[PDB]
RNA sequence: GGACAUGGGUUAGUCGAUCCUAAGAGAUAGGGAAGCUCCGUAUGAAAGGCACGAUUUUUCGUGCCUAUCGAAAGGGAAUCCGGUUAAUAUUCCGGAACCAGAAGGUGGAAUCAACACGGCAACGUAAAUGAAGUUGGAGACGUCGGCGGGAGCCCUGG
RNA sequence: GAGUUCAGCGGCUGAAUCCGGUGCGCUCUCGACGGCCCUUGAAAAUCCAACGGAAGUG
RNA sequence: GUGAAUUACUUAAUCAAUGAAGCGGAAUUUCUAGCGUUAAAGUUUCGCGAACUGAUCCGCGUUGA
């Protein structure tokens, strides 16, 4: 266990870190 | 015999002069962040929009989905200053400048730039010093009753938004223009609507009012709502004329 | 007294603006060459890069290499913080002469580097070694 | 005292009528007056355009939204107080 | 458009392949002006002593085309 | 003596900017000159930046790198005072979010 | 799985033209060659003075000849290397070229060898 | 004689056009209209790119996000002097420069502490790597009123 | 060495082009300010810089 | 055009927004004019290698009147 491997969790709440790439299939302008 | 000045107002040289416009004043698009929470923006700068009595605010928001900054042109409210934080959304605090749904604000609050229907980004209470007052709520039908600057009461969706506070620049019409030059300059940055020649000073070909050996109308000036476009001059569909002595 | 040896501070003016430094020695009374309340500090110029468990050992060392700097900074240009760094092996190495002769300055920079390298590997002072974003 | 009554309106001369110039006088002294900045306290706030009030204090440089002629209006002050009391109640 | 205050470097630019010609100017106030036409600039050197000017002139390589006052 | 425009543009405009010179032939003549450059302005406070020349946009491309910037974080894009406010506000708010997190975690 | 709300049309293979026949039976000969570039030299008094002073030949040149094609045509027709070319369209609508020859060659001998002096 | 006749005459990397966009014109997508054509200008469009990979069942997988025209007075890369002709010149001639782009070469600097040091600082230095993505600035701006500096002309003492 | 003025020779040779003052002066520009507006006074091409850290005997 | 005992429904058509960004179901971020991207930890396989979760599933009718 290298101590340099520190966790950097991202909060995806409203106004928090940028939203992750999710499945937007139902919203696509087909 | 010819089409009247009112009929020629269809476009052409009567278009709005929009060369110097500082952007269209609109609310944020109603997204997930603004529907379920709140999003914070910073007032970069308050600017003058030519042809408009109210100053505009350049509020910069962060894009919740992409790495970039969104800049929104708001109708500035009194008290707004550069560097002020503006919170928009359902959970926004009831502070002057914030944007909240009308269903989340209590009766008697003073709001402006209200949406007629949630998602049109501002319709009611936008001229300088004007505002809309929350009269009451109807939770069962999900509607809100508001009082407009004209005093007319309107029912709006409870999800419609509105900026807390009154529009900046109030009292603009309190000061007389004092001269035609001030009216000339006030209306350059607007449409071509000035100066206004009376119809009695025209000829029978130029207007229904024109003609005669004297400057008289010759017929009642209250015309029906059903009149033709060329006939619809004077007091259209007037329900009551004269002063309230 | 809040500017004491071993206290982590932020440089707010100069080439190294926004870099985290440790108070190496405080001369708040002043000096002939520096008539103000200066304090000599040692800090990081090039912060070590972020590391990943998937990275091989050579790149782990390659990214973990850190470039230090020693500087005498005014109190008004330093922003003291609550964090403290244990400056082992780093108690007596800095003196007015160490700045006068750069050979001692070069030796001090090398010793500061090797101490920062070992401390980073030891995993202590994570906040001190992460870059400040502004 | 160069002018006993007309004041700032002396530039308009004899034109526009006495009453139609007196109300301008009250509005124009309000419009061109210097106001104390709410953020720095320095008396450095001056009108820029209708509704815009900029502070020229070195280090403040804050712009404000306010009335057309005066920084704070009665209607805005009433709205601020009522909204404050509503928020506190809520 | 390039004044040179160093004798050697004036010589070295003279030896450099870009050099095409050199010119001699004898002003009334008795200073000698060594101008060296190059590809891009004209490097001129002002000397106040005649014998230093003369020893400089013979120090120029023979292949260089030297011209007297124009 | 009197002068004429060297170019075919009459009507002194912003691009028809001229200067009077006296030539080695003892002539009074116009010299058509370009507009003046501008010192880059700060991004936050809007003040002109210190340490950079005042040149036209393309004329900035001829300079060396160190002649167009300043050796500091955000140097050449923000003034020193603006950078200092960036640094202190960044650190102070970071300490807050730490102290708020420690408050709400218990 | 789509992470973008837009649908961009996919890339398809675009075959290049492989015709079953040539649209032209024979490719045309170069329609602007050296002989069509140079029509004839100009021998006016002003042209002669340019020969003797500026080391510059003056030619009546085709309209669609640029400074590059004039240089190659002169080099191919006369084996002399021009150092500069200046062109104008005369008020009668014909191009005139001032071909400044190199310092190694003189326009006088070139003029006599052409024979238009 | 600006007439008449015969000839001659206008030379540019740096001056303009060309490039940019303005108001505005305007095809395409689409919808009208018997039609001529009309409306439309990112619209109810499948409107185009970019990088990774021993090569992937040797039949390609994996990620990443707007025409055009329109200004010889607007924006804008870079040229000056002397001279020359019967008539051309910031264009030719003599001299002296400049800008844009391209390629490798010499010299110098940094580098195994990979990506320079100095100054408390504002910042300086002959150099001092920086993809994607983001952002800032210049271009880029009214009007009047004095006050200060400069250049040319004017005035003036030998 | 050019341009200009002047004195000589039959194209050539001599000289001189020097030293200073001034201003509510004019023309253009520049700098620091001031006032005015219910009037707040173009765009784009182009160019630069920054945050970030992909990547890397030679 | 579909129902129910006078009312409901939405696929026809109408309208409005956008970059058609988080709709319907179930399982279970507010003393400051700062920066926020090119996932890292965790869990399995073979060095910024892959794979799974980090970031729940389901439906699919872009949402709202």
């Amino acid at each position: 266990k290298n101590p340099l491997f520190v966790s950097r969790p991202r909060s995806f709440g409203i106004g928090q870190d940028i939203q992750p790439k999710r499945d937007l299939s139902r919203f696509v302008k087909w | 015999g010819r089409v009247i000045r009112a009929q020629r107002k269809s476009g052409g040289i009567f278009q709005a002069h929009t060369r110097l416009r500082k952007g269209a004043a609109q609310l944020r698009t109603l997204d997930f962040a603004e529907r379920h929470g709140y999003i914070r923006g910073v007032v970069q700068k308050i600017i003058h929009d030519p042809g408009r009595g109210a100053p505009l605010a350049k509020v910069a928001f962060r894009n919740p989905y992409h790495y970039r900054t969104d800049v929104e042109t708001f109708v500035a409210t009194e008290g707004m200053y550069t560097g002020q934080f503006v919170y928009c959304g359902k959970n926004a605090a009831l502070t002057v400048g914030n944007v909240l749904p009308v269903g989340e604000m209590p009766e008697g609050t003073i709001i402006s730039n209200v949406e007629e229907k949630a998602g049109d980004r501002g319709a009611l209470g936008r001229s300088s010093g004007n505002y809309v007052i929350i009269v009451g709520h109807d939770v069962d039908t999900g509607k809100t009753r508001v009082k407009l600057p004209s005093g007319a009461k309107k029912v709006v969706p409870s999800s419609a938004r509105g900026v807390v506070g009154i529009v900046a620049g109030g009292g603009r019409i309190d000061k007389p223009l004092l001269k035609a030059g001030r009216a000339f300059h006030k209306y350059r940055v607007k449409r071509n609507c000035w100066p206004r020649t009376r119809g009695v000073a025209m000829n029978p070909v130029d207007h229904p009012h024109g003609g005669g050996n004297h400057q008289h109308v010759g017929h009642s000036t209250t015309v029906p709502r059903q009149s033709a476009p060329g006939q619809k001059v004077g007091l259209i569909a007037a329900r009551r004329t004269g002063l309230l002595r | 007294k809040i500017l004491k040896p071993g206290k982590v501070a932020l440089i707010t003016r100069g080439r190294f603006a926004g870099k985290k430094v440790v108070i190496l020695q405080a001369i708040d009374q002043g000096s002939k060459s520096h008539p103000f309340g200066h304090a000599v500090v040692a800090g990081v110029e090039r912060y070590p890069l972020k590391v990943t468990k998937s990275m091989g050992a050579k790149r782990i060392a390659r990214r973990s290499r850190v470039k230090p700097f020693i500087k005498v900074v005014n109190y008004n240009h330093l922003m003291p913080t609550r964090y403290a760094l244990e400056l082992d092996n780093l108690k007596g190495l800095i003196t007015a002469d160490t700045f006068k002769e750069p050979t001692q300055r070069s030796a001090a920079r090398k010793t500061v580097k090797k101490t920062f390298e070992e401390k980073y590997q030891s995993g202590k002072s994570a906040w001190f070694f992460t870059p400040l974003r502004f | 005292k160069r002018t006993k009554k007309v004041g700032v309106t002396g530039k308009y001369g004899v034109r526009y009528g006495a009453s139609l110039r007196r109300d301008v006088r009250k509005i124009e002294v309000q419009q061109h007056s210097r106001y104390q900045c709410p953020f720095c306290g320095r008396n450095t706030v001056k009108r820029t355009a209708a509704g815009i009030w900029c502070c020229n204090g070195k280090g403040c440089k804050k712009v404000l939204a306010g009335g057309a002629w005066t920084v704070t209006t009665a209607a805005a002050t009433s709205a601020r107080s009522t909204i404050r009391r509503l928020r506190e109640m809520v | 458009p390039r004044q040179i205050s160093d004798i050697k470097q004036f010589l070295e630019i003279a030896r450099r392949k870009d050099a095409t010609s050199a010119r001699i100017k004898k002003n009334t106030n008795k200073d000698v002006k060594f101008k060296l036409r190059c590809s891009k600039y004209l490097y001129t050197l002002v000397v106040a002593d005649a014998k230093k000017a003369e020893k400089l002139r013979q120090s120029l390589p023979p292949d260089l085309t030297v011209t007297e006052v124009g | 003596q009197r002068v004429t425009y060297r170019r075919r543009l009459a009507y002194n405009t912003r691009s028809n900017r001229t200067r009077i010179i006296k030539t080695p032939g003892n002539n009074i003549r116009y010299l058509h000159i370009k507009k003046l450059g501008t010192i880059p302005r700060c991004g936050d406070t809007g003040v002109p930046l210190q340490g950079i020349p005042a040149l036209r946009p393309r004329e900035f491309a001829r300079l060396s790198h160190n002649k167009k910037t300043v050796q500091r974080a955000y140097g050449g894009c923000l003034s020193a005072n603006a950078v200092k406010d960036r640094i202190v506000r960044a650190f102070l708010i970071e300490e807050q979010k730490i102290v708020k997190q420690k408050l709400k975690q218990l | 799985v789509r992470t973008s709300t837009t649908f961009r049309r996919p890339k398809t293979l675009q075959l290049s033209r492989k015709p079953k026949y040539a649209r032209k039976s024979v490719a045309h000969a170069p329609r602007l060659d050296e002989y069509k570039i140079i029509v004839n030299p100009i021998n006016s008094e002003s042209a002669m003075k340019k020969i003797e002073d500026d080391n510059t030949l003056v030619f009546h040149v085709h309209l669609k000849a640029n400074k590059f094609t004039i240089k190659e045509a002169v080099r191919k027709l006369y084996s002399v290397e021009p150092v500069k070319i200046n062109t104008l369209i005369r008020p009668n609508g014909t191009k005139k070229a001032f071909v400044k020859l190199s310092a190694d060659a003189d326009a006088l001998d070139v003029a006599n060898r052409i024979g238009f002096l």
